[PDB]
């Protein structure tokens, strides 16, 4: 035969696309969990990056293999259908074909096996939505309070737990609104962690509102205010000009002079249209005018120059108010009055040590808060606010999503149980479908153990011990929802520990992994050109 | 041609440990070895390892015979002297490597050791009360029959028990001579029993079930045509001249047994083959006659009453028999057995019959009932008790430490790695039983540090925890352990002693 | 090497032993032919004449053979439901091996699965002694039945399975298969086997004699004799060479007086009957049929070892030790006309504890075919009166076994969970081997009896004549309880000597 390249075909394509895809789980086999280990990823140039995200290995991880290739794409239907998950499916589905593989081998078409498959997954999702957990017990009840102090367990912060995990179990609660037909979500955006000398650590208070880092110069202007009126505005009330790479020509000396006496009198009309429309709380971005600043002291607006811009967007974010870059309207100067203003109730300015603080309390629609992280030094206040960052995000991605399932190895365990029985119930040449896909359901707590230095036939075969007890009778000392603690390395209850993943995570992985196995499954011949 | 010049000397005692440290504890691995007349063995006794394996370089031959010195004065522990010793030469070696003599390892070797005699005699907590019981004396035996054949040592805790017990009121006669094995093919070891005297696997070949003569004497050649000594051209032409040598080969053996009959013998062992007309000569007489093929059988009857083997076919001479009191049979287990029993005497010999379908696994047995033995042979001396299982290896271990922690000088890097050598035997132990090594060293110091004392390993595949030996009934014998680290130190002080070796001619 | 790769040299020399008997499981199973140095070959499917001519060199692998030795010499056969069932524990245990788990742990795991074993099959055991109020001659009717079906006399099955039931209750309670003889003579219909009580020989004595030798007698004394009658014999014969010619008519008497002096000690024994392995020549013939003596040579050595140990006699070369001490006694001694050749047999001994089932056919290999299943329904109604406690054969109680072990595993935790789950899988290898042997779909079969056993078929098999799953206690294919005890416990233990062994000693010879 005369062609363009080389064919082979039979199974021993088959055993070559297993090969090279167990390769790629390899790669991300001791990067799971919240241990998993660092791996490098040498570059083409010669320098190396040390990552031990599993979702940035992949996308650095560069097989020119087709068997290698097919799992590279699920990594992009995985960040694009939840956000999370990515190399579950890869250990999940690879382990999926060594043990199809193995059917090969004992005289079983892969047909049977492609079948058994789509039936095993389905039955998978049965099994888990008749065992799930609405999202509730948010106040009264913990799974929560105990379930951000597992997150703050490995910082310096987790001497306390108790009195850090309420800072931030009121503060989930506190960021929720619906905002679409009852969907409750939690946004992107937080609570401003700040931070201060307050000479311990014990010394935190959980402030209902947000808190600027910015001090209001003078003492003469009075601090505490009781009108609601709120303006932000983002053009200087300085000395102005055109750009700072285009200037405008001055050629005459006294014609400078009289420009200068033109910036003292516009200064005086602006002034005049800002205070007509009632609003003291002014933020500037550019800067206040020390003449204007004489103006403030009398009328009794509370005026903070220098201003951050981000720190102004949620403040504008906050009371509902308007933005205002420029405040000429194209003709002439106006303050675009009952535009650009909110509403609030009372800002205080607290005496808090080395940064006196600016707290709103009771604003339109803000729902944030702060957490004022006083300390000792620099050294516990950075690392603490990390922790606070590492817990929020814990309980924010769990309360999302409309309900939750007890993860971390209970799901997988429970799983390895029931379809096994399932197996036995169908027959008719795919029982070893479905009763090696409950044996590929093991790989991930058996990587889950490995990574814990624990005895990995132990600890595994402890998850399955009592999820079985759970199928054989109802009765009530049968231990149910046993999770994976890789801490202390035994099991205990995801309930009390709450230790929660979403529902799509699990779902969309089972869903995946089984259609990523039946694809490399499909190829019995190799063309190359 | 030469790279390290001192490594090579460890290298080859450190293979000689590793046959040996698998093979340690009850939850130990057995060895498929090949004997040199080309048999399969399955054994996992250390001194059948070293038997077999015909080990050729000279620097681990020191701990092989130390090893032989190790079988005398005491019959326990082997296998310490192959796991001790070699965890003193791979623990030296770490200290040759930063630049430490190996003169300045030698001394400091025999500083610990002295001190390692003194804090052994602290940790006997149990004695033998000498009241030859049965239930004091299998309680200890528990514990020596564990490691040789584990799982069936209820029925061999007991047998060993009434065999020694017969022979302790004979004060400073007991040894493992005077009980002898000898094995019968059969079901299992539960049809095991014990009887006194000297009994022989064969029976009685004669009619004659008891007989009480003294007389016994002791013939090696078989029943068969007489050879004369001189030429004796003996020339048969017809039939009848043959018929007449037939009658007259009858007729001369019926004065060859007459003539044991004139001297007063009734018991005469026959160590070949015996004709059917001859076996109807000694019945007639009365005459018992016992077939012994195996010569170790011979010889154990010539070291114990005296009769002697005689090349002649049956020479009448009285000088050279043996003298019993009363030879008979008995049925035990389905088969008869001849017992030398000695009724007038009060009798210092005792025979263990075991039974067994395989010849492979009853000569483990074998070796099981011979270390029972001299574990209590042992103990005729004085009666010390120290904990087993991993106890003693850790307290010793814990106060050698302490010792040369306060001890300064450079004398102090030879007495920690002394201390050293001893965590070795717990780490043979709990890999063995497929637990981590490294969780039950730590879980046996965490409960020393508070004097929890004679706490060893629970032997256990899925509890990597501990348990107290006292009241598991685990305990080995002081004297057992006192040879054992002076023998083994002087034999690792040998190896490290010898620098280069050097081939002579004759 | 010690340790891990050590177990891997071990593990794949048990596959070579187990592949010389993987075909042979089952009725149906395929033959080997195993030829010796000498050029002789040997055809057969019974795996302890496989194992007994192999004579391997390997070190691990001479374990399972003795193991198979201990086997025949108790139970009697089963010597690859041994092999199997230890080979197949070793290979489930393979990858658990690489991942560092310790070999003491396999026998803390085979220790405990084998005792759940034996407390599974007791409970389950049930007692068939008069089960629906029926004959226990009917039990064995159906029994052997399932023995001879899907084979070359299915014709008439109903007819052979009367004659094997016939032959075991013509024996005293000691049992054994060596007592029964089958013979294979060429010619007939197929329906003509006919049954002898006692030990009947081919009787091919074409000499001289006829027109005597009564075939009637009430107490004769049987004679067992290896000595040569004939005139031209090589042990009677006289050669003198002389000149005078009246000492040429000496030469020639004298030489008839040796044989007639030798027959002169056959007649003062009393002995009516004369049985001699080596031929009887005519004169001799004539001289009993003068003093009215039966005589009948040319016997087989393996027909007179049956026929010593039921006339109660021995067997003597030569003829002056004949007397009454050897003469062997009867009480029915005829004489039939089986296809067309003489028979000569005895009925009535005192110590009749053997018969002889002739058969009859017109091809060789329809002869042949029957006497290896004639052997195996002997076997069969022999357990079936010696264990009344029996189960039901053809994987069922391997199937039921594997239901038992597997849920049993997911209530213990520990290293003992991922191992005698595997030891549940370890027992498919009798129910798999019996498709692909009798030549079905093993994956069709196995996966729908693994799941009527889920639904609580307790006693469903693997059918060897059709592809179908039926109920073997129903279909009285049965096979005792603790002959399955006796099994596991060995398979078991056989399994435990090659995992206990971690490092080989070869001593320099
Ligand atoms: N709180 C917890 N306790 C115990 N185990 C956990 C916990 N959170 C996550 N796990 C385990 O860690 C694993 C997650 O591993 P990792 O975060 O390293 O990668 P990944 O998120 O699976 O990859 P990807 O982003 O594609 O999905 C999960 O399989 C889960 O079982
Ligand atoms: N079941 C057990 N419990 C506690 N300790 C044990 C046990 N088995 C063995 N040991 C420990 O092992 C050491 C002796 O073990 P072992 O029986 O292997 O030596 P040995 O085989 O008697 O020596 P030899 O080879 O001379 O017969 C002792 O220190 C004892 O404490
Ligand atoms: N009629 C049958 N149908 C299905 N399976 C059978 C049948 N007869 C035998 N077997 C299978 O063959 C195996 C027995 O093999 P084999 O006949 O070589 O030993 P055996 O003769 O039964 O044993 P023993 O030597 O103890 O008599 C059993 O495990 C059984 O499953």
């Amino acid at each position: 035969l005369s062609v363009f390249g080389d064919r082979s075909t039979g199974e021993t394509i088959r055993s070559q696309n297993v090969m090279a895809a167990a390769s790629i789980a390899n790669i991300v086999k001791s990067s799971l969990g919240p241990v998993g280990l660092d791996k490098m990823l040498v570059d083409d140039i010669g320098d190396v990056t040390i990552t031990n995200d599993g979702a940035t290995i992949l996308k650095l991880l560069e097989v020119e293999h087709p068997a290698a290739k097919v799992l590279c794409e699920l990594a992009d239907l995985q960040d694009k259908e939840v956000g999370d998950g990515t190399t579950s499916v890869v250990i999940i589905a690879a382990e999926l074909l060594k043990n199809a593989d193995e059917l090969v081998k004992q005289k079983i078409h892969p047909t049977s096996v492609i079948s058994g498959y789509r039936l095993a997954c389905k039955e998978a999702v049965r099994y888990i939505n008749e065992n799930l957990i609405v999202n509730t017990d948010e106040l009264g009840r913990d799974c929560l309070i105990n379930a951000a102090k597992t997150s703050m367990s490995s910082k310096i912060i987790g001497i306390n737990g108790d009195f850090f995990a309420n800072m931030v179990v009121d503060a989930v609660l506190a960021i929720k609104y619906t905002d679409i037909r009852g969907q409750p979500r939690y946004p992107v955006n937080s609570v401003n962690i700040l931070k201060a000398h307050g000479r311990s650590q014990m010394e935190s208070m959980l402030i209902s509102g947000y808190a600027l880092n910015c001090v209001v110069g003078s003492q003469g202007m009075p601090k505490r205010i009781v009108n609601a009126k709120i303006a932000c505005l983002d053009f200087s009330l300085q000395k102005t000009k055109m750009k700072l790479g285009v200037q405008v020509v001055i050629t005459d000396p006294e014609k400078l002079d009289q420009i200068r006496q033109r910036e003292s009198d516009i200064t005086k009309e602006r002034i005049q249209k800002i205070l007509a429309t009632g609003a003291n709380v002014i933020l500037t971005t550019g800067g206040i005018d020390d003449m204007c600043l004489k103006y403030f002291v009398e009328a009794g607006a509370m005026a903070v120059r220098r201003v951050l811009k981000r720190d102004l967007k949620r403040i504008a974010k906050a009371s509902g108010a308007t933005i205002l870059s420029t405040l000429a309207n194209l003709e002439g100067e106006e303050t675009f009055e009952a535009a650009m203003l909110g509403q609030a109730e009372e800002v205080v300015q607290e005496r808090i040590c080395d940064d006196e603080l600016i707290l709103i309390k009771n604003t339109k629609a803000r729902t944030s808060a702060s957490i004022i992280l006083r300390g000792a030094n620099d050294f516990m206040c950075d690392e603490m606010e990390r922790s606070l960052h590492d817990a929020l995000c814990v309980v924010k991605r769990v309360l999302e999503s409309k309900s939750v399932v007890p993860g971390g190895g209970a799901v997988e365990a429970a799983l390895s149980i029931y379809l096994e029985n399932y197996a036995t119930s169908m027959g008719s040449r795919e029982q070893l479908a479905i009763a090696e896909f409950a044996r590929s359901l093991l790989v991930i707590p058996n990587t889950l153990a490995v990574n814990a230095a624990q005895d990995s036939t132990d600890l595994v075969a402890k998850l399955r011990a009592f999820h079985n007890e759970a199928q054989v009778n109802p009765e009530r000392k049968n231990l149910k929802w046993i999770g994976l603690d890789l801490s202390n390395g035994k099991p205990r209850d995801n309930k009390q520990a709450g230790v929660f993943e979403p529902t799509i995570v699990k779902v969309k992985s089972l869903k995946f992994a089984t259609e990523a196995a039946i694809t490399i499954l499909r190829i019995d011949d190799l063309i190359k050109l | 041609g030469l790279e390290e010049a001192v490594y090579r000397n460890i290298q080859a005692c450190k293979e000689l440990a590793q046959t040996t440290r698998t093979a340690y504890g009850p939850n130990g691995m057995n060895k498929m070895v090949i004997n040199h007349l080309e048999k399969l063995f399955v054994t996992n006794d250390a001194a059948t390892i070293l038997r077999e394996l015909e080990v050729q370089h000279p620097a681990a031959k020191m701990i092989v015979m130390a090893s032989h010195m190790q079988e005398q004065e005491v019959g326990d522990g082997t296998n310490f002297v192959l796991v001790f010793a070699g965890a003193l030469l791979e623990l030296a070696e770490e200290l040759l490597r930063i630049g430490l003599s190996v003169s300045e390892v030698i001394e400091g070797y025999e500083i610990a050791c002295r001190k390692a005699h003194e804090i052994l005699p602290n940790l006997v907590c149990c004695s033998a009360k000498n009241l030859r019981d049965i239930d004091e004396v299998s309680s200890l035996l528990r514990t020596s029959i564990m490691s040789k054949q584990y799982g069936n040592e209820v029925f061999l805790a007991k047998l060993i028990a009434q065999a020694c017990v017969s022979i302790f009121p004979d004060s400073g006669h007991f040894n493992v001579d005077n009980i002898r094995v000898c094995k019968i093919l059969g079901s299992g070891i539960s049809s095991s029993s014990v009887l006194h005297g000297m009994v022989f696997k064969k029976e009685t070949e004669g009619d004659v079930t008891s007989v009480k003569d003294a007389k016994i004497a002791v013939y090696s050649c078989p029943f068969d045509g007489m050879i004369t000594e001189t030429k004796g051209t003996v020339l048969i032409k017809t039939a009848e001249e043959l018929m007449n040598f037939s009658k007259g080969e009858e007729n001369l053996m019926d004065a060859q047994v007459k003539a044991i009959a004139d001297t007063g013998a009734n018991v005469v062992v026959t160590g070949g083959k015996v004709a059917d007309m001859a076996l109807h000569y000694a019945n007639k007489y009365n005459i018992m006659l016992v077939r012994l093929n195996s010569k170790w059988d011979l010889r154990r009857l010539c070291k114990t009453v005296g009769a002697t083997a005689l090349p002649r076919l049956t020479p009448p001479v009285l000088e050279e028999m043996g003298h019993c009191d009363s030879v008979y049979l008995s049925e035990v287990g389905d088969t008869q057995v001849v017992v030398f029993k000695h009724e007038k005497e009060d009798g210092a010999i005792s025979t263990i019959v075991l039974r067994g379908s395989t010849d492979n696994l009853m000569d483990d047995i074998e070796r099981a009932v011979d270390d029972g033995v001299n574990t209590f042979k042992v103990l005729t001396r004085d009666k010390r008790l120290v904990p087993g299982g991993g106890a003693t290896e850790i307290e010793l271990a814990k106060q050698i430490t302490s010792y040369g922690e306060t001890c300064p000088g450079l004398e102090q890097y030879a007495i920690k790695k002394f201390a050293e050598a001893f965590e070795a035997i717990p780490r043979a132990l709990a890999e063995n039983s497929g637990v981590k090594a490294n969780e039950v060293i730590s879980k046996l110091y965490a409960v020393h540090q508070e004097g929890n004392k004679n706490v060893g390993l629970d032997i256990e595949a899925e509890v990597p925890a501990v348990k107290d030996m006292l009241e598991a009934g685990i305990l080995d014998t002081y004297l057992g352990k006192y040879w054992a680290i002076k023998l083994a130190t002087n034999a690792a002080v040998t190896v490290l002693r010898v620098d280069q070796i050097i081939m002579a001619k004759p | 090497s010690q340790g891990i790769p050590q177990l891997v040299s071990n593990i794949s020399a048990c596959q070579v032993i187990a592949e010389a008997v993987r075909t042979t499981l089952g009725p149906r199973g395929m033959d080997k032919l195993i030829v010796d140095g000498r050029g002789k070959a040997t055809i057969s499917n019974d795996g302890a004449t496989i194992l007994k001519l192999l004579d391997v060199v390997h070190p691990a692998a001479k374990t399972l053979v003795d193991i198979a030795k201990s086997q025949d010499a108790e139970v009697g056969d089963g010597t690859t439901s041994v092999t199997l069932l230890a080979a197949e524990f070793l290979k489930q245990v393979k990858p658990y091996v690489e991942e560092g788990l310790h070999p003491q742990i396999i026998i803390r795991a085979f220790r405990t699965a084998t005792q759940l074993a034996v407390n599974k099959i007791k409970e389950i055991a049930v007692t068939v002694k008069k089960a629906d109020k029926v004959e226990q001659r009917k039990l064995l009717e159906k029994c052997a039945m399932t023995a001879l079906s899907s084979k070359l006399i299915s014709q008439q099955k109903a007819f052979f399975a009367k004659m094997v039931v016939d032959a075991v209750m013509m024996l005293d309670d000691l049992l054994q298969l060596k007592m029964i003889g089958i013979k294979k003579v060429q010619g007939g219909a197929l329906e003509d086997s006919q049954l002898v009580a006692g030990v009947a020989f081919k009787k091919t004595f074409s000499y001289a004699g006829f027109e005597m030798q009564p075939k009637k007698y009430h107490n004769p004394k049987i004679a067992l004799l290896n000595v040569e009658l004939e005139l031209k014999a090589e042990k009677d014969n006289a050669e003198i060479r002389v000149h005078t010619v009246e000492d040429y008519q000496a030469i020639v008497d004298a030489e008839w007086n040796i044989l007639y002096d030798k027959l002169e000690k056959i007649h003062h024994s009393g002995a009516k009957v004369v049985s001699s392995k080596l031929p009887i020549g005519d004169v001799a013939t004539q001289y009993f049929a003068d003093r009215d003596m039966f005589c009948a040579g040319r016997v087989p050595e393996e027909d007179l070892k049956r026929t010593m140990m039921a006339c109660g006699g021995s067997i003597q070369t030569s003829v002056n030790a004949l007397s009454a001490d050897v003469l062997g006694r009867c009480q029915v001694f005829e004489e039939t006309q089986i296809g067309g050749e003489r028979y000569n047999f005895f009925t009535g001994c005192p110590k009749a504890k053997t018969c002889t089932f002739i058969l009859r056919g017109g091809a060789e290999q329809f002869m042949e075919e029957t006497e290896r299943s004639l052997h195996d329904a002997i076997m069969i109604v022999r357990r079936a009166i010696k264990n009344d406690s029996v189960v039901a054969g053809g994987g069922a109680i391997e199937m039921e076994l594997s239901k038992y072990l597997r849920d049993y595993s997911r209530t213990i935790p520990g290293k003992q969970q991922l191992l005698i789950g595997a030891y549940a899988k370890a027992l498919e290898i009798i129910p798999r081997q019996l498709c692909d042997n009798a030549g079905f779909d093993a994956t069709n079969i196995l996966n729908k009896l693994r799941a009527r056993h889920a639904q609580g078929g307790t006693w469903y098999g693997v059918d060897i004549n059709n592809e179908d799953i039926a109920d073997n206690f129903e279909a009285f294919v049965w096979e005792p309880a603790m002959v399955r005890i006796n099994a596991l416990t060995a398979a078991s233990e056989a399994a435990c000597l090659i995992v206990s062994v971690d490092e080989t000693i070869k001593n320099p010879r």
